[PDB]
């Protein structure tokens, strides 16, 4: 497992997946790595977008070991081309160059090198499956010894995240440091295709590296790492792929089935006060399918005194390739206090001062009130050109219809609230300490909604509490605790 | 097969003009108690933080000649870079400052210029692959 | 009217969070002896050369304490500029780390961050019309 994952000093390859999984175990991998080494060498770990960077940053505590933790366009552009490109190219070339990601593109790598020596700036390449700044970082090592040379001194490991989006020239590169300078490599990445891909993202030499390579040693993460064990074997069973992967434990304390026979809140109350199994001070959160399921848990709460929040699914809480960016996007017009350096630490590389400035003017006639459906659609076109990405019609009709209403406005705010009641589909990303759930919402001998329950179950950390509505749930249970000949897998009140 | 190659002193107290070559270890003696304890203090004044941010006296200068100018030049060696761990050390910070066409040599040097008005020589340490085009030390 | 606006010291030794308004002749008195001194301290440290090149210790950390970040700022009034001699002064030293919308006002920040290997934290002077993107003294 993980203990196995740390231990090993080698190229190692991690198949990361369902979340959270791959930043938590870097860290730790990171900062392990650096209490055994006492030697002058340093690690570099490099993500696409400027909030993993700082977000590893911010975990990892002090960096004297002078270790690089930024962007992957930063670490090429501070320790590879800007040092050791006069050497490689001679005098001619200059180190103060600025590289302006949206401008100036080329068609040859001829063309991008004139660029660079006349007009004094680092400029893209047309073609987004070719990287001219990782092209330009492997070719500035070839021609120079002394880049060689820092790259091997500085440097005994290399931290790579998300590495199914990195481009062929930016996989050559990698490879170059491990083949040629024999620099360690740890691999994080997502075997999936998925729906987020960098603009330049070939997921084949990822998948490649699993297939054929000798060097690098495989391992795999478990998707449900952060939850428990007891609740991982309540949400393991629903599933047939799933089953097989749990062990079944003497005694279960975790997961919590009670029927409801009193009123929501007197369940609420007699679980937080009778039993105690769950705490007022802790978050507490509750399942529901439909948004009216929600606002009648909601409403009859308020009048025993409970006070709730309740987020509901966006329409752009829906698996496109730019939901996460969408959002953002929204989550800066919304909140005042989230900075437009917020914003562009989200978006892919390290942008520019003047570029953030160019980025920030396009959406400043987002925050003008009351102007209408079709400018919207239009700063929206205009956003995503500079960032050379089409936008899908219906992502530009769900980011409008967020823009237009404050009904979405909490699902979007910076603030964080400690009682909640969210839908399965609301927070299908983030993970919750206690969740509770109930058994009418399921469908659970056709298998229509096991996979809206598996999530369901999934979102539970610590403790979850099942609530026992329908004679179909409890029976599946009873049935499959017999075919795998399971005494106890739930605790019952 | 030795990083540190020589050391140049220049105009610093009872240096006039001196070219010492050197290895790692060094053992330095003779008459002259006044030039051996010179000899160290030269050496810390390119190397020791502390003894280095009290700058230049008048006195320090050759002769008490505050025109010449105080120069403390250390050759270094990075042949052996492929099996030298040190060296790697050195490698680690220099970053750019080394040239590839000079990459088996590095200086490190310390220029001092008195100011009569400030009574005061700052030290003024550059680093880099050729003599002729030191940059300061970042 | 006055050059020197006011001073600000944060987290430097018994000095949590102190605000204190300034003029061209200052007096200071009062019951704490510590609070005096330091406060001279907290002065030089940010225009005494001599006793800025010594660097922060541990104890200068307010109640000891690291993790938080020493930061003496000395905020400047440059508005009688048309008729102050020595305003002019500062002008021609500062040359382009003032910027026309915010003329009248300057600020010079001391600002240091502890190493814990290094036991050691140095003393960083930034300047600048903005407080937000101060830049590093020359």
């Amino acid at each position: 497992s993980r203990e196995q994952i740390i231990k090993d000093g080698g190229n190692i390859l991690v198949t990361a997946g369902a979340g959270s999984g791959k930043t938590t175990i870097l860290v730790s991998k990171i900062e392990a790595d650096l209490k055994e080494n006492k030697t002058h060498y340093s690690i570099a770990a490099v993500t696409f977008t400027n909030k993993a960077a700082k977000e590893i940053e911010g975990r990892l505590g002090y960096s004297s070991r002078g270790n690089f933790i930024g962007t992957n366009d930063g670490f090429v552009e501070s320790e590879i081309i800007r040092p050791f490109i006069k050497d490689a190219f001679g005098n001619d070339y200059p180190d103060n160059f600025t590289a302006e990601y949206f401008d100036n593109q080329f068609a040859s790598y001829d063309k991008g090198l004139q660029v660079l020596k006349y007009q004094n700036i680092l400029g893209t390449y047309s073609n987004p499956k070719k990287n001219f700044k990782f092209q330009l970082a492997l070719d500035i090592l070839k021609k120079s010894l002394v880049a060689r040379q820092y790259i091997f001194s500085k440097y005994f490991k290399i931290f790579i995240d998300e590495y199914q989006d990195s481009d062929k020239d930016m996989h050559n590169l990698f490879m170059y440091l491990k083949d040629q300078l024999k620099i360690k490599l740890f691999i994080v990445g997502d075997p999936k295709q998925s729906i987020y891909i960098w603009r330049g993202a070939e997921p084949e030499n990822f998948n490649g590296l699993i297939e054929n390579s000798t060097d690098f040693n495989k391992y795999h993460l478990t998707s449900n790492f952060r939850c428990c064990q007891d609740i991982q074997n309540y949400s393991n069973l629903f599933n047939e792929e799933t089953r097989s992967l749990i062990k079944e434990k003497n005694e279960v304390q975790n997961v919590i089935s009670i029927a409801d026979d009193m009123p929501i809140s007197d369940i609420l109350l007699k679980l937080t006060e009778e039993k105690q199994v769950l705490n007022i001070e802790a978050e507490l959160v509750i399942l529901v399918r439909r948004r009216n399921q929600a606002i009648e848990i909601m409403k009859e709460l308020n009048e025993e005194g409970f006070n709730f929040i309740f987020i509901p699914q966006t329409p752009l809480d829906r698996a496109t390739p730019n939901a996460t960016l969408l959002k953002e996007v929204i989550k800066y017009v919304k909140n005042d206090r989230y900075s437009i350096y917020d914003l562009a630490a989200e978006i892919v590389g390290n942008l520019s001062s003047r570029e953030i400035k160019e980025i920030q003017k396009i959406i400043n006639e987002l925050l003008v009130p009351n102007i209408n459906q079709v400018l919207i659609n239009q700063v929206l076109i205009n956003l995503f050109a500079k960032l050379e990405i089409t936008l899908d019609t219906r992502e530009i009709t769900a980011f409008t219809e967020v823009m237009m209403t404050n009904e979405f406005d909490i699902a979007f705010d910076t603030n964080e609230y400690l009682h909640k009641i969210f839908t399965v589909h609301s927070a299908k990303g983030l993970e919750f300490n206690q969740v509770i759930i109930t058994a009418s919402d399921y469908n659970v001998h056709y298998n229509r909604d096991t996979n809206e329950h598996y999530v369901a179950t999934t979102r539970a950390k610590d403790k979850l509490i099942v609530i026992m509505d329908n004679k179909k749930y409890s029976d599946y249970i009873e049935t499959l605790m017999k075919e795998l000949k399971i005494k106890n897998i739930i605790k019952s009140i | 097969s030795s990083k540190f190659s020589n050391i140049t002193i220049k105009n610093f107290r009872n240096f006039e003009k001196v070219n010492i070559n050197l290895d790692n270890k060094n053992v330095i003696f003779g008459m002259n108690d006044i030039g051996k304890t010179n000899f160290l203090y030269a050496l810390r004044f390119l190397l020791d933080k502390e003894i280095r941010k009290f700058g230049f006296n008048k006195s320090d200068y050759h002769k008490h000649d505050t025109s010449k100018k105080i120069e403390i030049i250390l050759t270094l060696d990075l042949s052996n870079y492929e099996k030298d761990e040190d060296t790697k050390k050195l490698i680690s910070v220099v970053k750019g400052a080394r040239t590839s066409a000079n990459a088996d040599v590095f200086y490190i040097a310390l220029e001092s210029k008195y100011d009569d008005k400030e009574l005061y020589g700052n030290i003024i340490l550059k680093w880099g692959s050729e003599l002729d085009n030191l940059i300061d030390i970042p």
